[PDB]
Parts: C-alpha cells; structure tokens; sequence
C-alpha cells in the first residue's frame, strides 16, 4: 500500500500561496490602438473597485506594457490587496480572487485578460509544464518557419494524455510598406539622404540635440503633430525640397501597398526561432510530454529543428541507502543491527504518504524533508529498541 | 546517513534540498553536543 | 521609429554575431521588437558570478559597438542583471496642486530614478511614463507654405 | 529657420508647435483610476533582495521632504510585509514549540526543575544553527527558517 | 501545512507501529537470531 | 579573468584616437593560448562546392557558436565568410566619367535600412482605431540587386 | 585605396545572417605600377585627370 | 572539457549539412588524453597484480 500511496501522489516543486499582492496582463488584436486597449484596463481596474472592495486595497493599471514586451495591443495590472486579517475567506485568498476575476474577464470582454498568483517558486520550474522552441537551422525564411510553426501546433491539437500548447507573442500584423523609386528620385532633383530623413524625421521623431532644464540636461525631440500622420493619405501632405528650388509631393516618387511582417522576430541562439509555451497532459507529467513532443517536431519540414521532486532524487537517496548501513555498523558493528533499523524506514513513511494523499497536499520540497525527518526520527526510535537490548 | 547525502543538491533544487539538511544536520551535530555537554552537565548538576 | 525587421537584422544580428567568447555560457535569446527595441539576454551556468558574467558579454558588445546606426549609439544601450520580477514598486500621485501623468513622471525621473537605481545595487530601474523633453511637433502643410523641410 | 525675400522671419514657432512634453508617450500609469507615474524596480541577479528594498527607502526618505504641492508617495506591489509575516509566523511557532514540549514534560516529568533541561537544550541547539549557517554562506531563507522548527 | 502535514502523518505511524506492533523488535528477533 | 577587463578597458579610452576604417574592423580582447588542439576539417564529396563555399558555411553556422561554447579562447577561420563583393573596373569608370567615391556613396544611400516611424504614433490623436508600423528602405538581397545601383 | 585595398563600405543581408558589403577592383588593373594610370579621379572642372 | 563541449554544440549542426557537406578530424589532442590515462590506469594495474 505504502507503494501505491506514493507512486500515485502527484509530484509538485513548490506550493504557490497567498502573497497579498497579484497580477494581470491584457491583450488585445492584431493592431489596436492606445485608445482601445485603454478602454480594456479601465473595466479590468474597476472589477477591483466596485466587485472587490474587501480584498482589493489598491490597484495600478499601466497601458502599453505588458509582460510579452511592449506595444500599443498589449498592458498590464499592479494589484495590491487589503491585509490578510480583513481578508478572513478563502474567497479573499488570491486563489480564489483570480478564479472569478479571470472568469469575470473572458465573459464581459473582446480580447485576452487574466490573472495569476504570483509564482512564489521562480519564473522557472512549474511542474508539469515545458518551453519549447522552434528554430530555423537551415537559410528558410521567416514565413517558411511560421508555417512549420502553425503544422506543429496543429498535429499536438489534432491528437492531444492530452497537452495544452500556444505561441508565445508573434501575432502577425500588417505593415505599410513603401517603395520609393530611386528613378524617379534624381529625375526630379531630390537626394536619396534628404527623402529618408524627412520620413523618419516626421512619423518617427528623432534624437536631434540636448538641451537645459532645470539644472538637469534631457532630450530635444522633433516628430510632428499626430494629425500629420494617422493614416495613409497624410504622406502625400510632406512635401521635400529639390535640387531646382521647388517643392515635391511625396505621392510623385512613392508607392504605397500593404503587407505582411510580424513585429516581433525571436532569435534563439543566433538564429530566427519561435517560442511554443505548451503544458504537459492533465493525465501525463513533463517528460512524458516532452518526449512526445520531439517526435513531434521531427515530422516538420526540412531546416526547422528544435531546442528546449527531481530526477535528481533518485540518486540522492541512493547515497542515503549507502551511508545509513555504514553509520549503522559504526557504533552497532554485526550485519544484525545494520538491517534492524532498515524496517523503520517504511513503518513512518506509510502515515507521512497518508497524511499527504488524505487532505490536498502533494510531494513538494516541503514533504520530501519531511519524509526525510520521518526516517530520521524512526531511527532514532528504532536505535534506542537496539543500542539498549544490545 | 539519509539527511547529507541527500543534501548533494541538483539543479534549480540547489540550496532547495541543501539548505534543509544542512540546517537541521548542523542542528543534529549541535544536538548531539548539547546532548554530550549540556543536557549532560545540568542533568547531573541538577535533574532531581 | 524602426520596425521590427529593421533592429532584427541592424542591431540584433550585429551583436549576436559579435556576443561570443564568454566563459560559462547555456544560451542565448532574442525579442526584435515592431517598437524599434531589441533585448538579447544570456543566461549562465548557476553559481557563477554575476559580475565577470556581466563584463565578459557587455566587453564584447562594445567590439560591434561602431558596428551600429548612430541614431542606436546616441540611444540607450544598456547592460545589466535581470530578474524578470519586481518587488517595491513605489506609485507616486498628486492631490493638492495638481499635475499630469507626465508632469509626475518627469519628476519622478528628475529626482529619485537617478538616485534609486544605484543605491543598494538595483538591477534595473523601470519608469512608468516618460521623462520631460524638449517636444516639437512639426506641421507638413506650414513647411511647404514656406518652402522647407524637417 | 529662415528670411524670406521680404526680410519676413520665419521661426520654429510659426512652422511648428513647441511644448514640453513626455519623452515617450506609450505607456500610462493610473493608481486606482487617477492618474500618476511610479518605480518598478527590480533585482540585480544575486541581490541581498529584503536589504536591497530596504535601502530603497532609505534613498527614497531624503526625497520626501523637498516635494512640491500635494506630490505624496504611495505602496501598491510590495513585497516587504511578506519578508516581515512569514518570519513573524515561523518564529511564532518556534516559541509554541517550546511551550507545548514543556507540557509534555511536566506531564511525565512531575519534577519542575525536571522539565527544564529539555526546555533549555534546544534553545541553545538552535543559535548554534545561526551560528553555523551564518559561517557557511546561507542566510535567514525561508527554507532555513522551517529547518529550524522541523 | 505543507511541512507539518507530512510530518505529523509519519510520526503517527512511525512510532504508533513501531514501539508497538510491527517490526522493531520483530527485527532483532529475526536478523539478530533467525539464522545466525 | 580580470586581467584581460583591465586590458581592454584602457583600449576603449584609446578607441576614439583611432582610424574610423579600424574602428569599423575587427578589434577583440581574448585569452591567448598559442596553441591549437581541436581543429575540425570540414569538405565536400557529393553536392560538391569550393574553398569558400565551405568557408562561408562554416562561418555562417557553426562558428558563432563554436566560439562562444564552453569558454573558446579564439576560434580561426580557415578561408573567410562570404561578403558582397566587387570588383571594379577603371575603364569603365572613365569610359562614363565616374569615380570609386561615387559608387562608394550609391551603396551608402540605396543600400540601407531607414527607421520609418508608425501610423498611429506615439502619442496619438484620440480616437484612432489603427497603429502599425510603416517600412522604409530595406538592405539589398541578391547579387542581382547590387547590380541595378543606379 | 578603395581600388587596391579595399574598403568597407556597408552591411548587407544574406539568407537570414547580416554580412559584410566590399569594393575593390578585378585583380587585372591593380597587378603591376604601370596600372596606376588606368585610374582617373574627377575634377572641379567636370573633366577626368590620369 | 572544453573539447568534449566542442562536439556538445556541433553534435546538433551535424543533422542540417547540404549534400555531400562531411566533417573530418585531422590535428587533433583528444586521443592523446584517452590514451595517457589508459596506459597509466593500465600500470596501476599491473603493479598491484605484480
């Protein structure tokens, strides 16, 4: 029994608690604007004020900066709540405070909000969780990639002992090239320096010179008034100076068509890869999914391979196997004593299993040192019913 | 004999595992002192 | 200004192709940015220090340092440890004599972010605005009115 | 800029507006809906953390004094109180502990002088592990802390 | 709780088994003598 | 370790003092050894390719990486990377009027990426719907396209 | 020097890896002294000069 | 360890060579460690069997 209490108590590395203090991220589509996603953070902000007022003490909404990067789609959401005295439920815990906040957000909305309690682990080490990566080991493009990308994630879904698998943050939006004619350009008496430097100037800005404030030196920038350059058609509003003393519309030597780039390019190694944050199975565990997951991206395309308690444990208490015998025959030298103690090992370890698989504890670090003083203590008992009648 | 050995740490469960048995194996060398000229001492300067 | 095609391949690649030659060393990331704003990190072997881990990457960076646009060098270019985690995030508002998200986030950075983020070895300082600077906003149909360019 | 013919004088101002404004206008801070602007700081990758936030408000205390109208500082993400509580709660136990191992003695041990040397053995085993753990590296961790009560 | 709930459940069973019951006692029966 | 950032934080004082064509180059600071031990051949037998062919790809995807791994000291190239190259002709030049300062400037103008802001700027005029990034000039490809340098 | 030795000029890409972009001259016209005359500079007065 | 690691990283650039693209192992100090080790572990042994 003491066998099947324990291979069947699931393995976590650390329990995620209460810390007074969570978060959560915002984004929306594909090329919203500061205006919409302002809109979002403000619902999100006030779910807090008005249908939390209990367990909220202070809220800290921020647009334009979520936890991918940053960008216009994107946000995020500081909270800070009340002290745990006036917080008596498990309804005021962050538990339950991010079950029906983040069930609030996915019903009232248009877009991706959530919450998490803030892993009180590190960023890294979840438990039955994996980051996979796609790289592009061979010359292919970044679109070529992106369709290996989308056949990976298809097959995990198209047969998932399942899994749970995402991209990460590339989500593709359009861009509005411009072509100049260099033709065209010298035709009309312009330089090819005087064209970018106005383009880049105007609907960019640009770090021209430093300047006094106060004591203290800042910047000096120079852009242009946003009505000057909100949609396509402005373009042809800046006019450049030529060669022959005359004005030039931008529309004589431009062109204007749309595209697809995406505006974010990860590069893992020193060369082009995409991220794949994907979970294990809810039935299966890490190494399972991960191992089915390599067989997985080695039926992509040509030019696109891959990169990613404890195993450790295993050997640890191979070494715990080892010095107990030899410690044993220290002070109780016979081969007797040295396999008398070695029953106790079990006697305790079947009530600390027990304990742990009755209410909704698992085998965390916690548990482990905990079974580890379990054999402890049963030595010592153990010890005293030996070194006595010895 | 199950504490140190265990306390060869591994990975990101580094000061993890480490830290545990080392606090309370250095507890244990503390323990067993106290339990050899202490608790020894004030048991037979003054138990009864 | 620049896309995020531009920094991948101006900026990113440059360094990626001068960031070798680092004594313990797992790997190295990119994120190439649609903002104009790339951010490689490498992450070392555990234990190993970080302060000849954060010389040996950014005494090699400025190898590719020439190798860069000059709007890039005047830019901030920065090196220092990561933790990708806050921990005292200090709001600062106003009740009385009244100011802007703008007005409190320039004296905010013209006060204590200088001071904050080298007392007691802060890893990265993070500004939720922007500090003041001289703003101009040009006007394309008042350039032409009178024949000129930015 | 320039003079035309005429000797008419064009300047900055005519051709373009100029004001004093953010340095980047993309990211916004509201604490609690009102508008404002804060520090996120973060660690340097093998910081003192806790003694780190705690200079933190050191700095930041010789700041407070010389502020403007209404300019007033307030606490959202925080981790110090946490630092504070969970040490408050361990140590709360370490003193139960003792007094519960101290029934336990007088319950078996009717001596009162009896159920003392226990009661005044483990105090002075666990300052030895204080003693010790400050002499090999480690600090006051959270895991050190339950290898004290374990 | 996750410490003291491992912990605990052990102790019940190491010693309330132990000191009584089985083994620890029935091992130094059957190691010490049994065959040698 | 410490040897070697003294070295060449002291080079980086000097580096402005320098020839702009040498500053561009190469310059590096790393542990010498005089001495090879590893040195990996690496030919061709079927898809068959020349001494530059295979310079090249070894160059352009396992020594970035060789380099960095495990702490290289100094990785060697046997051959080179490939470069756009060319190679010209002086009578052609003159047989138009023209010099190499004139090419030199043809490929420091179409030749180059510009950073060219995004719709929807920074700070926008409330009640826009769209932000994306616009695309300026890109760095030429092919052979072909160095060719068509007006 | 941009004819016998040389030059840097820019950077350009090549299947995903930025490289290096040279100019320099065919090896025929830079072999021996007597091809320094094959070279003529611009002058002031739009004209060519050996 | 350096050496060993030398094949860690190019152990996964092996898999995406074009056709025909081989590696070969001339001047090389690896054997040179195994053997030196071998011949002298191989003493040891003879030595306490002696």
């Amino acid at each position: 029994g003491m066998a099947y209490l324990f291979v069947r108590l699931p393995s976590s590395f650390l329990p995620d608690e209460d810390q007074g203090v969570f978060m959560t991220m915002v984004q929306l589509p594909a090329g919203a604007t500061q205006e919409r996603t302002q809109k979002v953070l403000n619902e999100v902000t006030h779910y807090y004020l008005t249908k939390e007022k209990n367990n909220v003490e202070s809220v800290f909404a921020v647009n334009g900066f979520g936890f991918a990067g940053r960008g216009q789609n994107t946000g995020i959401a500081f909270v800070s709540l009340k002290d745990w005295a006036d917080r008596p439920g498990e309804e005021n815990k962050v538990e339950a405070i991010t079950m029906r906040a983040t069930r609030a957000f996915s019903q009232i909305k248009d877009a991706m909000v959530f919450a998490f309690n803030l892993p009180a682990i590190v960023e890294l080490g979840t438990a039955t969780g994996f980051d996979f990566e796609l790289i592009d080991q061979a010359g292919l493009g970044h679109e070529k990639l992106t369709q290996a990308r989308n056949q990976l994630l298809a097959e995990a879904a198209k047969h998932p002992m399942l899994t749970s698998v995402r991209p990460n943050g590339l989500e593709d939006t359009p861009q509005f090239k411009i072509d100049i004619d260099q033709e065209k350009a010298q035709a009309l008496g312009v330089s090819i320096n005087d064209i970018n430097t106005t383009l880049g100037a105007a609907w960019g800005g640009s770090y021209v010179n430093d300047f006094i404030d106060r004591g203290r030196v800042k910047k000096v920038y120079v852009m242009s008034e946003a009505k000057y350059r909100m949609l396509p058609d402005d373009i042809g509003d800046w006019y450049v100076r030529a060669a022959d003393g005359q004005m030039v519309p931008f529309s004589a030597f431009s062109s204007s068509r749309w595209e697809y780039g995406s505006p974010r390019l990860e590069r893992y190694n020193g060369l082009p890869s995409m991220e794949i944050l994907g979970q294990a199975a809810p039935g299966k565990s890490t190494g399972e999914a991960m191992e089915l997951m390599e067989q997985l991206a080695s039926k992509l395309p040509t030019g696109v391979g891959y990169d990613w308690s404890g195993n450790q444990a295993p050997s640890l208490y191979a070494i715990s196997l080892i010095v107990v015998f030899l410690c044993l025959a220290a002070l109780y030298e016979s081969w007797s004593i040295p396999f008398s103690v070695m029953l106790v090992v079990p006697l305790g370890v079947i009530g600390a299993l027990l304990a742990a698989t009755f209410r909704g504890l698992t085998n965390d670090v916690y548990f482990q040192v905990g079974l580890l003083t379990t054999i402890g203590l049963s030595a010592k008992n153990a010890i005293l019913i030996v070194e006595f009648a010895k | 004999a199950v504490f140190v050995p265990m306390a060869f740490f591994g990975g990101s469960t580094g000061a993890i595992y480490r830290q545990f048995s080392i606090t309370i194996v250095s507890a244990m060398a503390l323990s067993v002192l106290v339990a050899l000229i202490l608790t020894p001492a004030l048991c037979a300067t003054m138990l009864k | 200004g620049a896309d995020a095609k531009t920094v991948q391949d101006t900026v990113t690649q440059v360094i990626e192709q001068n960031m070798n030659g680092i004594d313990n060393l797992m790997y190295m990331s990119s994120n190439s940015d649609s903002t104009g704003t790339v951010q490689i990190t490498l992450t070392f072997e555990s234990g190993t220090d970080a302060d000849i881990a954060q010389v040996q990457v950014q005494n090699k960076l400025q190898l590719a340092m020439p190798l860069l646009p000059q709007e890039v060098q005047q830019q901030g270019v920065s090196v220092e440890k990561s933790s990708s985690s806050f921990l005292m995030v200090v709001g600062v508002i106003n009740t009385d004599g009244t100011m802007t998200q703008e007005d409190i986030s320039d004296y905010v950075a013209a006060n204590m972010k200088d001071a904050i983020s080298r007392t007691s070895g802060v890893g990265d300082v993070q500004l939720f605005g922007s500090q003041y600077a001289m703003r101009i906003w040009m006007n394309p149909n008042e350039l032409n009115k009178f024949q000129l360019t930015p | 800029l320039k003079v035309n013919q005429d000797g008419s004088r064009v300047l900055l101002r005519d051709v373009a507006k100029i004001e004093l404004g953010g340095e980047n206008y993309d990211i916004i801070a509201e604490f609690n809906g009102q508008p404002a602007s804060g520090l996120g700081i973060k660690l340097a990758t093998g910081a003192n953390a806790l003694d780190t936030a705690a200079a933190i408000r050191a700095e930041l205390a010789k700041m407070e004094p010389f502020f403007p109208s209404g300019l007033k500082i307030v606490y959202p993400y925080d981790t110090t109180p946490f630092v504070k509580i969970s040490i408050h709660e361990v140590v709360k136990t370490l003193v139960e502990a003792i007094i519960l191992v101290f029934l336990v003695m007088y319950l078996f041990l009717q001596n009162f002088r009896a159920t003392l040397i226990p009661t005044i053995a483990v105090p002075v085993v666990l300052l030895g592990t204080f003693a010790v753990l400050a002499a090999f590296g480690f600090s006051i961790n959270t895991l050190t802390m339950f290898g004290m009560v374990l | 709780n996750a410490v003291g709930t491992g912990v605990m459940g052990g102790m019940v069973t190491a010693t309330v088994l132990a000191i009584f019951f089985v083994p620890v006692f029935f091992v130094v029966v059957r190691r010490r003598f049994s065959r040698k | 370790d410490i040897a070697q950032v003294q070295v060449q934080n002291k080079l980086q004082l000097a580096m402005p003092l320098l020839p702009q064509e040498v500053q561009q180059q190469g310059v590096s600071v790393e542990k010498s050894s005089s001495s090879f031990l590893m040195v990996v051949g690496v030919i061709n037998t079927d898809g068959t390719m020349t001494q530059e062919d295979i310079s090249d790809y070894v160059a352009a995807n396992m020594k970035d990486a060789i380099s960095r791994t495990s702490g290289v000291g100094d990785v060697q190239l046997f051959g080179s990377q490939y470069a756009m190259r060319i190679w010209m002709n002086p009578n052609e030049l003159n047989k138009f009027q023209l010099t190499p300062v004139d090419v030199i400037t043809a490929i420091k103008a179409q030749n180059a990426q510009v950073a060219a802001g995004q719709l929807g700027g920074t700070p926008p005029v409330k009640g826009q719907q769209l932000n994306a990034s616009i695309i300026a000039q890109t760095r030429l490809t092919s052979t072909e396209e160095f060719g068509k340098i007006l």
